[PDB]
């Protein structure tokens, strides 16, 4: 079972933030789609649920905020959530329940199945930026006599997230990448390094791809050494 | 509602650790409590369910029991993968309107020491044409994740225009963080030598950058 979680990453205070859940290879257990989301630093917070049947329930500390529809026939799941606040920037996950009965008595038992990836929704006025990628290139400092460290600088950007993979995801052992800093101007900045072979830095070319969802940019930003 | 959870829990590798889920006579009371696991950069992945049975995938070392008004998550053999937040869930009668836990950060003790390994890069041809200048502290490889980064301009503090995250877990269940320093073109130029400071446990590793040549 594979949920998509589709929306907005920005979205201004007082408006309607949107967002729909595409399911696929659904089963017979599948039986309601629920919503959950998750604040910077705060614990889950279940939204509501809908069933085969359309039944919808709500947390009720928020139901006159709420609204939770299907459509069955395109198998999507769409939540809305009106009158934004900053208190509802937060990753919002699309959920699968499963229902299964203890029966004897009629005692039921619910938890979440599969759960989406989820996703990262911002409330602000600021305006959407993409990212200025340079390159960390190695040079003789940067070595470790065997190992070599490079990396690349995804510089001013909003609003989060940004990710970043190593030649088109052909290179993941070493890498690692930061979490944002927030600047004083409001726009966020990471690093991702990877560390390589000293031996194939004039063999084997090193692009990092950063991607910007948000601001729907993607970057190719070549890392050479320098000489 | 929401069920009462310690806000974080230690444990040994290959020890043992219990997660309690306190609730009322509503939510935990009728009692099928689940469980989830919050790694950072991932999905939450369902642990238990129906107090006892396990997941799909999850190793029989993840166990799970209730007690009346409280639910226990326990985790034997502590493995550093283990690191992440955990939430128990329970249905509040209704069975249409969920409660998750305050949750618990779980920390695995007992890792080796590993020193921090530092790499200062200086700002790139690229950002010094565009009249800007960032200067990247990267550092990895180190346990445990309680560092300090201090910037040098000719040996001298500087405490404007640094930013610096919080550490982090990378592959290997080590820590990294990292540490920028901004500056205009001018003020790069300007200085003799640009150094990052890194103690971590008494100890101090600096890496020094110039803007004369590289």
């Amino acid at each position: 079972v594979q949920l998509r979680e589709s929306g907005p990453s920005l979205v201004k205070p007082s408006q309607t933030l949107s967002l729909t859940c595409t399911a696929s290879g659904l089963t017979l257990s599948d039986k309601a789609v629920g919503w959950v989301r998750q604040a910077p630093g705060k614990a889950l917070e279940w939204l509501g649920s809908i069933d085969t049947s359309g039944n919808t329930g709500y947390n009720p500390g928020l139901k006159s905020r709420l609204t939770i529809t299907k459509d069955s026939s395109k198998s999507q799941v769409s939540l809305s959530v009106s009158s934004v606040t900053t208190e509802d920037s937060a990753t919002y996950y699309c959920t699968t329940v499963h229902q299964q009965t203890r029966n004897k008595v009629y005692t039921y038992e619910l938890h979440v199945d599969t759960w989406g990836q989820g996703l990262l929704v911002t409330v602000s006025s600021a305006s959407t930026k993409g990212p200025s990628v340079f390159p960390l290139a190695p040079s003789s400092k940067s070595t470790s006599g065997g190992t070599a460290a490079l990396g690349c600088l995804v510089k001013d950007y909003f609003p989060e997230p940004v990710t970043v993979s190593w030649n088109s995801c052909a290179l993941t052992s070493g890498v690692h990448t930061f979490p944002a800093v927030l600047q004083s101007s409001g726009l966020y900045s990471l690093s991702s390094v990877v560390t390589v072979p000293s031996s194939s830095l004039g063999t084997q070319t090193y692009i990092c791809n950063v991607n910007h969802k948000p601001s729907n940019t993607k970057v190719d930003k070549r890392v050479e050494p320098k000489s | 509602a929401v069920l009462n959870q310690p806000s974080s829990v230690s444990g040994s590798l290959g020890q043992r650790v219990s997660i309690t889920c306190s609730g009322s006579s509503s939510n935990v009371g009728n009692g099928y409590v689940s469980w989830y696991q919050l790694i950072p950069g991932s999905a939450p992945r369902t642990l238990i369910y129906g107090d006892t049975s396990r997941a799909s995938g999850v190793p029989d070392r993840f166990s799970g029991s209730r007690s009346g008004n409280t639910a226990t998550l326990t985790i034997s053999s502590l493995q550093a993968e283990d690191e992440a937040d955990y939430f128990c869930a329970s249905a509040e009668d209704s069975s249409s309107n969920a409660v998750f836990g305050s949750g618990t950060t779980l920390t695995v003790l007992g890792q080796p020491k590993a020193a921090p390994s530092v790499t200062l890069f200086p700002p790139s041809s690229e950002e010094l044409q565009a009249n800007k200048a960032t200067l990247v502290c990267l550092i990895s490889d180190f346990y445990p994740g309680a560092v300090t980064v201090a910037w040098k301009a000719d040996s001298s503090p500087v405490k404007a225009g640094v930013e610096t995250t919080t550490p982090s877990k990378q592959s290997n269940n080590k820590y990294a963080a990292s540490s920028y320093l901004s500056l205009t073109p001018e003020q790069w130029k300007s200085h003799r030598s640009y150094s990052c400071q890194v103690t971590h446990e008494g100890s101090t590793v600096e890496k020094t950058v110039a803007p004369t040549e590289c």
